[PDB]
């Protein structure tokens, strides 16, 4: 048997006390054999009128099938029942795992109730069948194991099952076996003959305790089409995708067809979804028809010659390197693949999530490195060894100047066009024959020169970056802008090269346009 | 599981266990936080637990200084600030005033002295904590304390006793010496020149290995306030005028004696940036005295035992960072510059946690209590590169900033 697991309630509460619905004698009669069958397995055991708390039953008949089902409704015991450490949403990602000569997924079948349930707790799982004719039986039971359905009979099963596989663990180091719902996966590299026999001994291990296994003969075998994947001993992927061929497209369906398509990023490189992306603005519902435009046409004839390739994914091998490359497919879109052989990747992706309304290439790239990090450390435990679009002098330039810490962890530079670049730089020093702007919606020179132009429905910081453009369209190629809003100062000495802000865009491009520029604040009153 | 008597611990009032996350670690930290955990289970210290304790609290694996060892390191952080406060009355252990004014203060990990002690069994759930696993592969092995936890709040004031009794000897045999207390660290500070406190403090060591208890070398003394400076130079532009003035605008809200008038009569009419403009006799003596005034930090600061110590650190560039320490604001307890040491391999993070560290130590030397720090950096760098080069014991709050680029200019 295994040990329990002590059960309490949450602080300060009672245990459930709900009336049990009016039943329909045919369901009772069902109720009343199958609560004998449970009680002769002692899984329950009747009790006595001791008990004032109560819980729920009914019966239901099996989907597509004609007999009848207990169904306890446990939602009131639930939200008295202590929390647990419970399964996080913490799963394994396909390519952390390893190749393996054989796997093989043992259905575990109810071992809820064959793990015992803590005897303080089990007066809680109170519930009542009634009787039949007025004043009479009305049988009282209570549970003696994992209820079906229970606040902790998942967690406990869980903790239960790895006690009980501990042994065996250690008896075949060689064996990875992986516990998910009622599934327990057993995966080696022995050569058939050898898992085929390992496999039936670790289903006698579970009979020991009651774990009642299936046989190799209706047994899952691979594929394991596994949360929207498709695992094989060798290698992996995601479950096919396939493209609609409408001819008209609501809202939802775009929608459901961008979704569809990220899914298929994180192993076929090339997808994309910008365009797709586009169809959705201003849209009024969720069943609206939206035509497509000829770029989105373009986008969705390649992601469905993409997808037409049946690309997979390898596994992890633990003696080779992680190489992480990344390149720039677009404005603010990056694609990366992690291989450990040449060109042949483990996972790929892509990294748009802009940090904030005004960035560049280089801080862009340096952020794609974190997330790839962290996702690789996750995944595999270590940190791979990246290939950039950028070269160390120009990746050393912005970080000594920048205002924030950074790093990057190992890289080589890889000459693969577009190379991530500076497209300007501003002064260190005010520039000597070069003519000096006072900016404030207008600007002063000290050539004499001066322009107050109108601004509409503008916003007050808005103000001060066209003024500061004003200067920069009316300027020659080297200019001196004074100002005093901290704010644009802010943008402009950050060193943008795009950004959500138009103007700030075409203030952008004057910068690029110009050999030299100094910004300098001040206070201006 | 536990010996002698358990002293009765409790979360503040109405407040629960934490339940935080585990950062993700790296294979090698896993493993060898897998290594160092089954030795302490063997030794009873910790044990495994099941699905019916809730709560979680970070675990780290950081360097040894100079020792090819891992150290556990528990991120104890949240649980401190839910265990309950420890007692009043006649308390024998504030802070020597004194302590900061020594020449030659050792730092010393009596953490190991806590693990002799058993933890009230009832509170024992709330230390819970995970060594995670590869790829979420594994649950992940789950355990929590039978004894004093290094790094809780709680270890030191239980242990106050103990540890008293071992140190009334020392305290009596050699008054010249200073020693103070803070969580796992033991601060043995000294006037005697550098050979004989290193022989003090080995002599300290032996002593305390008599009764079970088994690195940093600071000069608290010549620990100087780094001051507010303005640029001295032979010619001034128009733009280095529109700095000064900038600069010295900024300044007058702490010393509000600054003032910029004649020199911001010299700043008159749309002048070009680079045209040098010489100061007028009212100007430079304006000057001058501005200087004069931010010679020394600002009369009337205060340290108040009650308001949190809060830390600023600024990049600065090549290696080099600005931090300050305050209270309110602009009223600085302290100031201080920071440049890169310890290796031809620097990079920004490295430094930025030796500087954290740098500070952290100098408030505990000072106020006894470490500060809560506002970095420039982003948050998912920190929590990927901050344990790889960290190696104190404690681990103070800290909250991510985005620096302004004015601030900057004002210091260095
Ligand atoms: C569905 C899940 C999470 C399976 C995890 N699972 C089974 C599996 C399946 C294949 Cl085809 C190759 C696998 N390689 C490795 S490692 N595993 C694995 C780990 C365990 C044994
Ligand atoms: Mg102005």
């Amino acid at each position: 048997p295994i040990e329990t697991v002590p059960v309490k309630l949450k602080p300060g509460m009672d245990g459930p006390k709900v009336k049990q619905w009016p039943l329909t004698e045919e369901k009772i009669k069902a109720l009343v054999e199958i609560c004998t069958e449970m009680e002769k397995e002692g899984k329950i055991s009747k009790i006595g009128p001791e008990n004032p708390y109560n819980t729920p039953v009914f019966a239901i008949k099996k989907k597509d099938s004609t007999k009848w089902r207990k169904l306890v409704d446990f939602r009131e015991l639930n939200k008295r029942t202590q929390d647990f450490w419970e399964v996080q949403l913490g799963i394994p990602h396909p390519a952390g795992l390893k190749k393996k000569k054989s796997v093989t997924v043992l259905d575990v079948g109810d071992a809820y109730f064959s793990v015992p349930l803590d005897e303080d707790f089990r007066k809680y799982t109170a519930f009542t069948i009634p009787s039949i004719n007025n004043e009479t039986p009305g049988i009282r039971y209570q549970y003696n194991v994992l209820p079906q359905g229970w606040k902790g009979s998942p967690a406990i099963f869980q903790s239960s099952m790895t006690k009980i596989l501990e042994p065996f663990r250690k008896q075949n180091p060689d064996i990875v076996i992986y516990q998910y719902m009622d599934d327990l996966y057993v995966g080696s590299d022995l050569e058939i003959g050898q898992h085929r026999t390992k496999i039936e001994e670790l289903r006698q291990h579970l009979l020991r305790w009651g774990l009642t296994t299936p046989d190799k003969k209706h047994q899952k075998e691979p594929p394991f089409l596994w949360m929207g994947y498709e695992l094989h001993p060798d290698k992996w992927t995601v479950q096919p995708i396939v493209l609609p061929e409408k001819d008209s497209w609501t809202v939802n369906d775009i929608q459901k067809l961008v979704g569809k398509l990220n899914w298929a990023s994180q192993i076929y490189p090339g997808i994309k979804v910008r365009q797709l992306c586009k169809l959705l603005r201003g849209t009024k519902a969720l069943t609206e028809v939206i035509p497509l435009t000829e770029e989105a046409e373009l986008e969705l004839a390649e992601n469905r010659e993409i997808l037409k390739e049946p690309v997979h994914g390898v596994y992890y091998d633990p003696s080779k390197d992680l190489i992480a490359e990344i390149q720039k497919q677009g404005q603010g879109q990056w694609t990366y693949q992690i291989y450990q052989e040449p060109f042949k990747n483990l996972k790929t992706g892509k990294y748009a999530r802009m940090r904030g309304a005004h960035t560049n290439d280089v801080k862009q790239l340096t952020e794609a490195v974190q997330k790839i990090t962290t996702e690789s450390i996750v995944i595999w435990g270590k940190t791979p060894k990246f290939k950039l679009p950028i070269q160390k002098e120009t990746w050393e330039t912005w970080w000594t100047e920048y205002w924030q810490a950074t790093w990057i962890p190992e890289w080589e530079f890889v000459n693969t066009p577009p190379l991530v670049k500076l497209w300007y730089q501003l002064e260190k020093e005010p520039i000597v024959g070069a003519e000096t702007f006072y900016v404030d919606a207008g600007y002063v020179t000290n050539r004499g020169r001066q322009k107050v132009v109108t601004l509409t429905d503008t916003t007050n910081q808005k103000t001060e970056l066209q003024a500061i453009y004003l200067a920069l369209q009316d300027s020659g190629l080297e200019v001196n802008i004074v100002t005093d809003s901290q704010y644009a100062l802010g943008i402009i000495q950050a060193q943008p090269d795009q950004s959500e802000s138009e103007l700030v865009n075409q203030i952008i491009e004057q910068l690029i346009k110009k050999e030299k520029v100094y910004l300098a604040w001040v206070p201006a009153h | 599981i536990s010996p002698i008597e358990t002293v009765p611990v409790k979360l503040k009032p109405g407040m629960d266990g934490p339940k935080v996350k585990q950062w993700p670690l790296t294979e090698e930290k896993i493993k060898a936080l897998v290594e160092i955990c089954t030795e302490m289970e063997k030794e009873g210290k910790i044990s495994k637990i099941g699905p019916e304790n809730p709560y979680n609290t970070p675990v780290f694996a950081i360097k040894k200084k100079d020792s090819t060892k891992w150290r556990k390191l528990v991120d104890f952080r949240e649980l401190n600030k839910r265990t309950q406060d420890f007692w009043e009355v006649q308390l024998g252990i504030p802070h020597p005033a004194g302590l900061k004014k020594k020449k030659s203060v050792t730092v010393l990990d009596v953490g190991d002295a806590y693990f002799s002690v058993p933890l009230d069994e009832d509170f024992r759930k709330y230390t819970a904590f995970t060594i995670p696993s590869i790829n979420n592969e594994t649950p992940g092995i789950r355990y929590q304390y039978n004894v004093l936890p290094q790094g809780w709040k709680g270890s030191p004031a239980i242990f106050q006793s103990s540890m008293t009794k071992i140190l009334e000897p020392f305290r009596k045999q050699n008054p010249d010496i200073v020693i103070y207390q803070y969580m796992d660290d033991l601060y043995v500070g000294s006037d005697l020149e550098i050979g004989q406190h290193r022989t003090k403090i080995e002599e300290l060591r032996q002593h305390l290995l008599r009764w079970g208890l088994t690195g940093y070398e600071l000069h608290p003394d010549k620990w100087t306030v780094q001051p507010i400076v303005l640029p001295e130079k032979d010619s001034w532009t128009v733009n280095d005028i529109q700095k000064l003035v900038g600069k010295l605008n900024w300044a007058s809200q702490i010393y509000p004696g600054i003032k910029v008038r004649q020199l911001c009569k010299l700043l008159r009419g749309t002048k070009a940036l680079t045209e040098v403009i010489p100061l007028t006799e009212e100007a430079e003596l304006e000057l001058a005295e501005n200087r004069e005034i931010l010679k020394e930090p600002v009369h009337g600061v205060y340290y108040d035992p009650s308001k949190d110590l809060i830390a600023e650190i600024q990049k600065q560039g090549q290696g080099q960072w600005t931090y300050q320490i305050y209270q309110e604001p602009f009223k600085n307890l302290k100031t201080g510059k920071y440049a890169r040491m310890r290796g031809a391999h620097t990079n920004d993070v490295k430094q930025l946690t030796e500087a954290v560290q740098k500070i952290t130590t100098e408030s505990i030397v000072i106020w006894g209590k470490t500060p809560k720090f506002k970095l420039p950096i982003q948050k998912e760098t920190w929590e990927t590169w901050w344990t790889e080069y960290w190696q104190a014991t404690w681990i103070p709050e800290w909250e991510f900033v985005n620096t302004p680029p004015l601030v900057k200019l004002w210091y260095q």
